[PDB]
Formats: structure tokens, C-alpha cells, sequence
DNA sequence: TCGGATGTATATATCTGACACGTGCCTGGAGACTAGGGAGTAATCCCCTTGGCGGTTAAAACGCGGGGGACAGCGCGTACGTGCGTTTAAGCGGTGCTAGAGCTGTCTACGACCAATTGAGCGGCCTCGGCACCGGGATTCTCGA
DNA sequence: TCGAGAATCCCGGTGCCGAGGCCGCTCAATTGGTCGTAGACAGCTCTAGCACCGCTTAAACGCACGTACGCGCTGTCCCCCGCGTTTTAACCGCCAAGGGGATTACTCCCTAGTCTCCAGGCACGTGTCAGATATATACATCCGA
């Protein structure tokens, strides 16, 4: 008689707090409002790479397109910032 | 003979008072009703879940507080300090509402 | 039941309360209607496409996710009620 | 009461009708004198177009009334 | 025999998970098929846009000699940061409240 | 010379033109400017139709989708004479084999 | 074993924009994983009534004046006289158009 | 005595004129020369196609045309005649394009 | 290269005629270049990503197209 | 320029309901292997972009007289803010009930996939008529008296 | 009130280029057949949305009074507008050079698909302390004299 499964963001979010502020915590309605914030930040980048891989008769989306649709979206300061996190993270990734 | 203030600073005092909280301002049962009623003329005898009602609520509330907003700049930008219609139909007409 | 003349029921120290949240700090005795009006078309419109995505499901209750749906359509979508 | 129809050939055709008739008896009514299928007839009074969900009352057709009828091409 | 298993969050070093992200961009109709480094970046953009969100949000709840973090602190962070405000500026946060300005006229002479 | 194959919407929107203004031409210009408004409006129905038919976890787009995608995007009158239009053609389609 | 005579799907629904091509597009687009046996009729249907609205409007405008070509001007004057094809297009800029003819009415001369 | 026309008749004469019109009111090689110089500080000798220099300033035309109507609604709201800067912020400002 | 200037102030004044301006005051020209440099500006940046992405050297027409189109600013009857 | 009255921020006790954490487990993610087509790379063709030279002529820049519009100052009266006594209905706390949303089985009708083939649609050519241009006269306005 | 000049529009002759139509052919939409599973229908269970009843008290309402601001009127001064004259560079036509966009063929390797195994994340249950209330008090601020 248990309910379903109900994924979310929850887990990660709240390591990632506990990373930053040591001794902080956080409330339900802002939990909501992040995974709310980061579900839409995810679809936003889906859709700008998938529309980007149409437009040059490619038919797979790889880390170039993510790249580029995270420079079209983001502005400037936070544009430089997430390229720099996210090669840097592939670069981990494929040497390991 | 008793203690009366000049007319303009229990209005800045609401508009600090105001600007500090975060509670809603319209009363619940008239605008549920309000809603009910509106959404009668699209499909008889249907039913609303509360949050439904919440969420309209809170839009209603920040795209009126916005539209305010917008119009005291209007009034004030005309060398006055009082708001009139004229001011919120040419807010509205500016950002691209018929 | 059928339900009239509800429009009535935003007060106007309600209208005036949103007014001071908003910094305005003088209104004139005809702002009241025409904020009434604006209201009423707005909700007229929100909740116009709420019922359409109800509808199309075969459902008879409406959801809070119709109306997140419908608010996001319209570009002012919302956060903290889910999606 | 009467209206004058000017058609696309050059012929005008006299209708009976009330000021309370509503466009779908007229249709029925240019369906049973000429047959030309509904679908395909527009009436232009006053520069206005005729729609059938009103009444001939809302676009204030009266006595010696003329309208003009044009068709357009729509198979099947 | 058989090694132990290690997940691709652990290798790629981060917080949020790759396998999931890999399986809504699989499932999530963008295209035929999906190469096999973009989760990775798109794991770490997120994890990026969370802690920059949270470490705001977490000094404006320190300033009001709070423990917990509310709504209005995640308002106040956002409103109150430009690029942050221009990223969300058709977005409205619920219970979140206004910045307190008033115009120089109105104040009384 | 090997020249690419370019597909355009020209000859149905002259059928049409034809079929509604017996004696009128069209410029090139006009032509760009309707095939772009075609495109355009197609993208945003099946945009749509994709979207509502994820909400529902179903996996076929089928004319009810198309229908209420309809209803959604366009006003009133417009909304109206679209969706009998359309109600007509696939009745028609149906019936004849 | 004598295949018979082609129809098109287009000339069983009586329209004239192709069914097959609309049904191509659909199934490549990547916008489901099936696509039902009705979809494209629908969609050519509504574009066909979209399409003959407009070119009605403009060219009725190209006739008023006298002229037996549309131009780009023609469908500018067309969309923008009629509130719900504007309403349609809000956010479209249209090239060659121009703008409608209004003056203000304070700006006019007095007496 | 020469015949001069009273200030503000060749104004209305030209609003009808040019609003009766469909060309453009930009000259094309400064357009073009603009448009490089600016494109220059995010790449490296670059090239354009005619086209696309042509779709830039169609675009950039439209736009001022509405901003400048905007503009003069906003003058004429407070009780004047002249449009002036303040008008032009304060249209910017209610549009929502100026932070 | 002060070429900001070519915009000249008869040019400005006609596009202010067309849209409607009657009477205009001796300031409006510097506030209207800023506004052209600022918009051109951002259309170009896009522009130019996307044939960076492409892996090209001159931009096309299309992705003009594109550009315009992502800031909701939608181009009819250049080849869309 | 001082001084009385009012509203707000500061400090202390207290008790509740939400946040943080431990378990069981079961479904989704990871390890190992194949096969097959999407994409990168080298070579070729030729189209369209960049560059320069001469004229010629319309558009831009400069200067001047002046009339009309922007802006400051002042008087008036009326509508709006503040406070008080009275009346109304929202909000809380329970109690009953049933329509309807959500889950489980099953079984068939509908849509994907593949081979043969044929007629719809696209590229190249050409030809003539609808529209652009120049010259002329009738008309409709403005601004002085 | 009236009349002399400029600007605009209607009409006629004429020439040019692009819009409409005709052939030829190759690729994609048809026709015919098979097979697997997506969803439509029927039944069951439990939740939460609707209806009601009573009481308390905070909020909405109506009314009187005083004053500050919205608005019309007058005057001044100066700064855009219309017009003439001189300068300049935009535009059009032509001629050259070659870089880079657009196809075509070939090959290696990256991802989809399948099977087996096991542990990570979710629903459930429980304790305890962060903070929302209530009370009392000190200080900042406003309006008169």
C-alpha cells in the first residue's frame, strides 16, 4: 500500500549546501524552489543544444554543443566560469 | 487639541511597513469565490485543489504589485505625485498589452 | 451554486494595501475600477487556458500543475508549487 | 419581410425572411430555391460579413435590405 | 570474476549525478543519439549554478542572525546580484516579498 | 553542374492564390515572406503538440493533440473556423477509402 | 496481382497542401516516438485556412489599389488592419512594409 | 517679399511623405562600415555576405522606428511637444530593456 | 575608426518623421546612437557564436536569422 | 531654535511542530561484449567576396533671421488624508460524506518496417506583358492682406 | 473675410526585365504484407474536496474636518525651423585575383543493444531544539511653542 517512487534534487543540493556553509540548513519551500530552478536551467540547455545540433544536419548532441549553448544562454562572467568548470570536468573525467 | 500627524507620514510608514513583510494582502474566501465564479462560464461543476487557488493567488498579487510599480513612475515622471487612470492605461500601452 | 457579483469582494484597503506595497504614496478616488477590471481580465485569461489543459486529460478536478502549465506559457512562469 | 441578394452572376434574388431569422434558415432557405450548399455562400451587408452563430437582428438588416453574395472555392 | 563497481560521478569528481542525466537526455526526445561526454559538462554547470545560488542565499540568512534558509533569503540573494537578476528576470519566486526603495521625491523637505 | 534539390511551399500557396483571386499574380518577395509564415507556424502546433503529448507520459501524437495545440495557440474566431475546418477534412478522409 | 492506380492522400481529404510531406516532417522532427494516422491531415487543413485568410486579405488590398501583383506592402497593410491576425503576428517584423498612416492629433494645426 | 512657410507646415508634409513610403533612410556603405568595425573586437578577419549586411539594418531600422513612436507617446503625456532624452529613458525603463 | 559618426543627423531625423516625432530637441542624437551601438552590439555577438560554431569564416544569412530569432525579435522573407 | 507624546527596536522566558537522521529494500545503474553506421579526413571545382579607378551629381554642412514653445511664478478651491464610533463577516475548530483520482489486468487494433515502382515535383529556357519613368497640365492647398 | 504661389496628382507615351509556362528526369510517396505492443476498457480502494454549525474579534464602513496640491493664467527668453550657398563622397559601371564554401569517396571507432549483478536512493518512523509568542522596557522620531 506504499506509495510511488517521486525522484527529485534533494540529496545533491543539499550536499552541495553542506559543502559551501558548513552550519546552515535549509527549509522545504526552498528546496522546492531550487529543484524548480534547476529543472528549468536543464531544460533551457537541452533544448538550445538540441535545436543547435538540428540547425547543421548533425544528427547527436556532444559536449561542443553543450559549450556553445551554455555561451549563447548565460551572461558573460558566469558564461567564462561554467566553460572553464565544465572542461575541466571532462578533462578529469577521460584521464581517469 | 489632540495629537494628530501632517497628512503623508502614516503612508510612509505603511510603505516601510509593507515593503518589510512578505504576507499575502487579499483576503482568501472572496477571491476564492471570485475565482469560482469566473472559471463557471468555461465548463459547469468543476472542482479546485487549494494550491491551485494559492498559485493564482501569488501571480495575481506580484504582476498587480509590478504593474504599480510601473505606474507611480509614470505619475511621477508628469511633475506630480498623485496616480490617475491615465498613468496605468499608458503603462499598459508601453508594455505591449491591448 | 451560481455564484454574482463577486468582483466586489477586493476591498478597497486591500487595493490600497498592494498600492503602498508597490511605493505609491497618494490615489486618486477612480484608481479602484480600473485596477477591478485589470484583474479580472487577467484572470479571465489565466484561468481560460488552465480549463484547456484540464480538459484535455478527461479529468474533472483542476490541478495545481494546469495552472503552473498555463502561467508558464503565457512567460511568467512560477516557482515553488512543482515542475 | 424581403431583402434583395445581389449575386456573383448578375441576378439578384428575393428572400422572405424576419428580422429574427438567423443565418443557418436563410441557408436553408437559399438551399431550398437554389441549392447551392451553404458552405460556400458569404453575404456582405454594410461592408460587414454575415457569421452564422448570430441574428440577422444583430447586423440590422431591414426593409428593402440589400446584400451581396460571393462564393469561393472550397471541393469537398 | 569481476571488479567492484565505481560510479561516473565518483570519476569525474562532483556531486550531482551523471547516470541520471544521462538517462533524461536519452529519454528526453532532443535527438537520435547522445555522445558520451555531455553529462559530464552538464552535471558540472549545474553543480556550478547551485553552490554560487546557495553560498548567496547562505549570507543573506547569516546577516539576519538566521539558521535556516527561507524563500525571502533566496529573493533577496537574486534580486540583489545583476547577472543573477538578468538570468531570472521573468521569474517569479513565491513568498519572496520587494526591495525596499522609495523614491527621492516623495520624501518629506 | 550538380545543383541540390530545394523544397518550398510556392505551388500549393499559388494553387490557393488561384483558387481564391481568379486574376492575380504574386511577386518573389511575397513568396519568401509566406513560406517563412508556413514554417513558422507549423514549428510552433507541433512544438506544442510535442510538449503536451510528454506532460501526459503517452508516447503517439495523435489529432487530439493536434486539436487541442489548436485551441491553444490561436484566438478565438480563428480557433473556431480551424478547428472545423479540420474536424471536416480528417471526417472526409476517414469516410472515403 | 495487378497494383492499382495511385491517389494521393491529399486528393482522398480534398485539400490541396501535400499530406505525405507534412507526415515526413512530422516523423523526422523529433517531436515523439509514433505518429498517429491523423496528425498530418489536421495540420495541412489548418495551415491551408491560415494561408487562403491571408492572401484573401492582401489581395484585396492589392486590388484597391489598382494594382494586379502582391507585394510585400499589401501583406503589411493586410495584417495590420485586422486585430487578430495582428494579435497573431505581435512580435514579427515583416521586410518592406513600412507603417500605417496615423498622426497624433494634438500635433495638428489649430483653427 | 520671399514666401516662407510657417514653422511647422514642412514637419507634417514630411511625416506623410516618409510614412508614406517603403525605403530605407540609412546610407549603405556607412551602415556596412559600422557593422565591421563593430563584428572586428570578436573575431579576426572576418567576412559578410551582402544579405546579411541587408537583414542588419532592416532590423536596426524597425527597431528605431518603434522606440521613436514610443518615445513621442511619452512626450506627449506630459503636456509637450518635443521629445527629449528623460523620454526615451523613461520608455526604455517601462519596456524593461534598461536594467 | 570613428565610425559612428556616418550616422549622420538628417538620417535620424527622417527615421523620427516616419515614426511620427513632430518638434526634436538637440540631444536626442547622442542618446540614439548609443541605443543602435548597444542593440548591434548584442545581434552581432550571437551572430558570430553561431558561425564560430559551425566551424566557418564568413557568417551566412541564416544565422542572422537565428540570432534575431533567439531574442524573440523574428525575421520574415530572407530565406527562413 | 527646545520638549512632550507615540511608535519602534531590544532583551528574556517558553513551549510546539518541523527538520534531521536511522532502516529495509527493490529497482535502476554499472561491468563485459558485439556490430554497424555516423563522422572525420583528403582531394577537387568554381563561385562569390575583396580591391581599385573615374565621374557626376545629389546629399550633407554651414550660416542667419525670427517666431513660437519651454519654463518659472502665483492665486484658488476642491478633493483626499487622519481619526473616531459602529457594524459585518472572515477565520478557526470540529463533524460526515461521497465523488473521483489512482492503480491493476488483459486484449486487441494500430503503427513500425521492407520490397517494387511509378508519377509528382524540381531545375533549365524563353517570351512577352505589367510596371517604372519622363513630360505635361489641373488641382489643392498655405499664408499675406 | 479674400487672393497669388507652390506642391501634388491625373494622364499619355514608351521601354525593359522577371513572372508565368513548357520539357526532361530522378528520387520519394504508394501499395501490398507482416508482426509486436500501447493503450482503451472494466473493476476496486481509499483520499480529500464539499457542506455545515457555532463563536470570537479583527477588519471594513460611514462621517466630520482641515489643508496641501492640481490646475489655469501670465510673462520672458532663447533655441529650433525654414531657406540659401558651398563642399564632398555615395553611387554606378567596369575590371582582376583568389580564398573559401560545397561535393565525393574511404575508413576506423563510438554508441546502441543485450545480459547479469548488486547497492544507492526513497518511503517510513522517531526524537528534540529553532524559533514564533507574549511581556516589559529603553530609545528614536515627530510636531508646537
Amino acid at each position: 500500500r506504499r506509495k510511488t517512487r517521486k525522484e527529485s534534487y534533494a540529496i545533491y543540493v543539499y550536499k552541495v549546501l553542506k559543502q559551501v556553509h558548513p552550519d546552515t540548513g535549509i527549509s522545504s519551500k526552498a528546496m522546492s524552489i531550487m529543484n524548480s530552478f534547476v529543472n528549468d536551467v536543464f531544460e533551457r540547455i537541452a533544448g538550445e543544444a538540441s535545436r543547435l545540433a538540428h540547425y547543421n544536419k548533425r544528427s547527436t548532441i556532444t559536449s561542443r554543443e553543450i559549450q556553445t549553448a551554455v555561451r549563447l544562454l548565460l551572461p558573460g562572467e558566469l558564461a567564462k566560469h561554467a566553460v572553464s568548470e565544465g572542461t575541466k570536468a571532462v578533462t578529469c573525467y577521460t584521464s581517469a | 487639541k489632540p495629537h494628530r500627524y501632517r497628512p503623508g507620514t502614516v503612508a510612509l510608514r505603511e510603505i516601510r511597513r509593507y515593503q518589510k513583510s512578505t504576507e499575502l494582502l487579499i483576503r482568501k474566501l472572496p477571491f476564492q469565490r471570485l475565482v469560482r465564479e469566473i472559471a463557471q462560464d468555461f465548463k459547469t461543476d468543476l472542482r479546485f485543489q487549494s494550491s491551485a487557488v494559492m498559485a493564482l493567488q501569488e501571480a495575481s498579487e506580484a504582476y498587480l504589485v509590478a504593474l504599480f510599480e510601473d505606474t507611480n513612475l509614470c505619475a511621477i515622471h508628469a511633475k506630480r505625485v498623485t496616480i490617475m487612470p491615465k498613468d496605468i492605461q499608458l503603462a499598459r500601452r508601453i508594455r505591449g498589452e491591448r | 451554486k451560481v455564484l454574482r457579483d463577486n468582483i466586489q469582494g477586493i476591498t478597497k484597503p486591500a487595493i490600497r494595501r498592494l498600492a503602498r506595497r508597490g511605493g505609491v504614496k497618494r490615489i486618486s478616488g477612480l484608481i479602484y475600477e480600473e485596477t477591478r477590471g485589470v484583474l479580472k481580465v487577467f484572470l479571465e485569461n489565466v484561468i481560460r487556458d488552465a480549463v484547456t489543459y484540464t480538459e484535455h486529460a478527461k479529468r474533472k478536478t483542476v490541478t495545481a500543475m494546469d495552472v503552473v502549465y498555463a502561467l508558464k506559457r503565457q512567460g511568467r512562469t512560477l516557482y515553488g508549487f512543482g515542475g | 419581410m424581403q431583402i434583395f441578394v445581389k449575386t456573383l452572376t448578375g441576378k439578384t434574388i428575393t428572400l422572405e425572411v424576419e428580422p429574427s431569422d438567423t443565418i443557418e434558415n436563410v441557408k436553408a432557405k437559399i438551399q431550398d430555391k437554389e441549392g447551392i450548399p451553404p458552405d460556400q455562400q458569404r453575404l456582405i451587408f454594410a461592408g460587414k460579413q454575415l457569421e452564422d452563430g448570430r441574428t440577422l437582428s444583430d447586423y440590422n438588416i431591414q426593409k428593402e435590405s440589400t446584400l451581396h453574395l460571393v462564393l469561393r472555392l472550397r471541393g469537398c | 570474476t569481476r571488479a567492484k563497481a565505481k560510479t561516473r560521478s565518483s570519476r569525474a569528481g562532483l556531486q550531482f549525478p551523471v547516470g541520471r542525466v544521462h538517462r533524461l537526455l536519452r529519454k528526453g526526445n532532443y535527438a537520435e543519439r547522445v555522445g558520451a561526454g555531455a553529462p559530464v559538462y552538464l552535471a558540472a554547470v549545474l553543480e556550478y549554478l547551485t553552490a554560487e545560488i546557495l553560498e548567496l542565499a547562505g549570507n543573506a540568512a547569516r546577516d539576519n542572525k538566521k539558521t535556516r534558509i527561507i524563500p525571502r533569503h533566496l529573493q533577496l540573494a537574486v534580486r540583489n546580484d545583476e547577472e543573477l537578476n538578468k538570468l531570472l528576470g521573468r521569474v517569479t519566486i513565491a513568498q519572496g516579498g520587494v526591495l525596499p526603495n522609495i523614491q527621492s521625491v516623495l520624501l518629506p523637505k
